[PDB]
């Protein structure tokens, strides 16, 4: 083997054929993304001095200066509705990370697919299906979203294209005949690329319970 | 049969049958190392805290009876 | 279904006013009822209720400014639905004041729809002009007037005009 | 029986093979009985097929 | 032909045959035809004759182990709550026979049952998705 | 140390650690870790407040060994991305912060 460290817990990864790189989706429950630990960081930093004690002694600058290796002390993580989701462009040959995508607070990404719409050209696409505000054990959500990335620098660079909202959490994404299948909740839908947001080119409401995963010959 | 817990009969209520299958599911979770580990992965906790929350949910599940 | 008339000669006795109103408006469809009072508030006015909606729209367009007992009457669609209509019969934006749709071609045009839309003081937006001459976007200051225009040509033999619901 | 149902407007199938009163099967029959064509301004992802065809005739 | 009843002894003895066959063939992949025969076995569930009812019990037990519980339970669901007392007596007897053995493997096959006011009848653990 | 599902202690200053997930660890005790400034708490110490303390690297231990652990294996792809003809196993595997992406080749170390 060889071990390449990561941050959050990857739920899946996909091959990018031509750039021959690896796109990794990471998610952690009860978790705080970097900026979140920065706002709680500075939050406690502020709440220290307010004890009004002699003010003079600051452990705040050293404490914040202290940054612990995240593996040895594990997860500085708690809270119910909070999440962490990160994307990564990593070389297969070596362990270097080509790019790192740092997403919103509560949004967990359970699917990603890389394909090329038959209408457009060879331009690659990174489609990240994302869930919004999971309340895990009752079952509910605030809704869902899908993020789109053009996968540039022959696939060695990513850029955010658009944020397209959707009522429900996508559990899987698969390409079919030059266009993109997405089941969402229990509803199966055929999506085609919009240049602002995706549009639905079909739907089926029959499937009773939920859509877990999808494969396409 | 009676002294074998989970025994049903013609007068069996909904609530009792479903709380049965609940508790049995939970004993399966305590039982299988993996599926337990799956739970720990999904919702982030220790194996321990998982089993603890389950053992809390053993008597309750569905909540009060009718 | 109900039209609101004002600018009426208030010297006519109430029962005569109502009977002439009934007579005059019978030419467009069955008039179900007429509400007219001589109070200070309501004098010089009347509500005329028709069974058919197309009848109300036709009446409105054809009798606008008709000399009645000496004065030119002013007609408009009523603000609310008449109690009698609600009883005979039994969304939040409706009634809306923007009607966009098509199915109105045939050398039809923008000054045409602009004069038909013009008929209404609500005449605000009128979009009928491409090679199309068949897609009509009408923004009428208020739904009484949008409803007046729409109720006037509510079956342009069948055109499709869809409020911006 | 099927003549009363079907002529009543309540279609004849098993679904209704229980209740007798005329009323309830009316609500039961009420219980018995949308695509996006992407305009060029990238706002028409809410726009219907037929609507965008109408804007084909307009365009 | 036999299980289709000329007279009770046919159903009984044939059922015993289904039993011993069902224990014997276990695990070798012939289950299909045993399901077919289970169809014709299934109506005989109801009777008061001791030998045919205990026969049928042995039958459905062997069929339990051979076919696997899932199919059994899929025949035994609706009978549990049926209004009549008879059907409940029996289908609960069966469901008990299916329940004692293989109670460990039943978990997956309990269907989804919606939650009412005072009680939450959905087990959400199975819906945790990575 | 990382969370250990089970712990065996061995004589002659040894500590075994099998982590719940991620690589296993073998530790050795080079000091009993007493007697210094490190606060040594009692059950009778006054409060009603909880005694705090400062995390830090290992000052009581030395890490002997790190054992290969695949579990949990979240996702697996067998594909040959390298020069040779034998497919490499690309495996996203791990738990929380310690999660990682590992590659399997056919060889001894």
């Amino acid at each position: 083997q060889v071990a390449f460290p990561l941050q959050y817990t990857p739920r899946k990864f996909v091959i990018h054929p031509e750039s021959n790189n690896l796109i990794i989706i990471e998610t952690d429950h009860n978790a705080y993304t970097e900026a979140t630990k920065a706002q709680r960081k500075q939050q406690m930093a502020e709440e220290m001095v307010e004890a009004a004690g002699e003010l003079a002694a600051e452990m705040a600058a050293a404490f914040l200066n202290e940054n612990l290796p995240e593996s040895i002390f594990g997860a500085p993580k708690a809270g119910n509705g909070q999440w962490a989701s990160v994307i990564r462009v990593m070389n297969p040959i070596q362990g270097n990370t080509l790019d790192l995508v740092q997403l919103e607070q509560n949004e967990a990404a359970f699917s990603v697919a890389v394909c090329r719409f038959s209408n457009t050209g060879e331009d690659w696409y990174v489609l990240v299906g994302v869930a919004k505000d999971l309340i895990l054990n009752p079952r509910s959500v605030a809704g869902g979203f899908v993020y789109t990335y053009k996968l540039v620098n022959n696939g060695e660079k990513l850029e955010f294209l658009h944020k397209t909202p959707v009522e429900e959490v996508p559990a899987a994404i698969a390409p079919f005949q030059g266009r993109v299948l997405i089941g969402v909740g229990k509803l199966l839908r055929v999506y085609d690329l919009g240049k602002k947001k995706l549009l639905r080119k079909c739907e089926n409401k029959h499937i009773a319970n939920y859509i877990s995963g999808i494969q396409t010959i | 049969q009676s002294k074998y817990i989970g025994t049903g009969h013609a007068d069996t209520t909904k609530w009792e049958w479903l709380v049965n299958q609940h508790r049995d599911s939970y004993c399966s979770y305590m039982g299988h190392f993996d599926l337990l580990n799956y739970f720990a992965i999904a919702e982030n906790e220790s194996k321990a805290r998982v089993r603890f929350n389950l053992m809390e949910k053993m008597l309750q599940p569905c909540g009060p009876p009718a | 279904h109900t039209i609101y008339i004002n600018n009426m000669n208030d010297k006519i006795k109430k029962e005569e006013l109502k009977r002439s109103l009934y007579a005059l408006f019978s030419q467009f469809g069955h008039v179900v009822d007429i509400v007219a009072l001589k109070t200070m508030k309501m004098r010089g006015q009347a509500f005329v209720i028709f069974k058919e909606l197309g009848s109300s729209t036709n009446a409105l367009r054809q009798l606008q400014g008709f000399p009645f007992y000496g004065k030119p009457m002013r007609i408009q669609y009523a603000k609310t639905d008449s109690d009698i209509i609600s009883k005979m019969r039994g969304p939040d934006y409706p009634p809306n004041y923007i009607l966009f749709l098509n199915n109105l071609p045939e050398e039809t045009n923008e000054m045409m729809l602009s004069m038909l839309f013009n008929q209404f003081p609500g005449f605000k937006e009128v979009r009928l002009v491409p090679g199309r001459h068949d897609i009509a976007f009408v923004e009428f200051e208020n739904d009484g007037q949008a409803g007046a225009a729409r109720d006037a040509l509510q079956g342009f033999k069948a055109m499709k005009i869809t409020y911006a619901k | 029986h099927a003549h009363g149902m079907r002529c009543l407007g309540i279609p004849n199938t098993a679904h209704f093979a229980n209740v007798t009163q005329i009323e309830d099967a009316v609500s039961l029959w009420a219980k018995l009985k949308d695509t996006e064509e992407e305009y060029e301004d990238s706002s028409g992802n809410v726009v219907n097929k037929k609507t965008y065809e109408d804007l084909k005739r307009q365009g | 032909d036999a299980l289709m009843d000329r007279d009770l002894v046919h159903r009984q003895t044939a059922s015993a045959v289904v039993q011993h066959m069902s224990l014997g063939v276990y695990g070798f992949g012939c289950e299909d035809s045993l399901n077919h025969l289970l169809n014709y076995v299934w109506p005989n569930v109801f009777e008061t004759s001791p030998h045919v009812i205990q026969a049928v019990m042995g039958a459905l037990e062997g069929l339990r182990v051979a076919i696997g519980p899932c199919r059994m339970l899929q025949y035994c669901l609706q009978g549990l709550f049926h209004p009549a007392r008879k059907v409940r007596d029996v289908y609960w007897k069966i469901y008990n026979s299916i329940y004692i053995g293989s109670q460990d493997a039943l978990i997956a096959h309990y269907p989804r049952i919606y939650n009412d006011d005072k009680n939450t009848y959905i087990r959400y653990e199975l819906d945790y998705i990575l | 140390v990382p969370v250990a599902a089970a712990m065996c202690v061995l004589k002659t200053g040894f500590l075994f650690v099998a982590s719940e997930f991620g690589n296993h660890y073998l530790y050795q005790i080079a000091h009993l870790g007493d007697d210094d400034e490190e606060p040594e708490f009692s059950s009778a110490m006054p409060l009603e407040d909880t005694f705090f303390f400062q995390p830090r690297p290992l000052k009581n231990l030395v890490l002997v060994d790190e054992l290969d652990s695949l579990s949990p294996i979240l996702f697996c792809q067998i594909a040959d991305l390298a020069n040779e003809d034998t497919p490499q196993l690309y495996v996203a595997c791990g738990r929380g912060p310690r999660s990682s992406l590992r590659v399997l080749r056919h060889g001894l170390e």
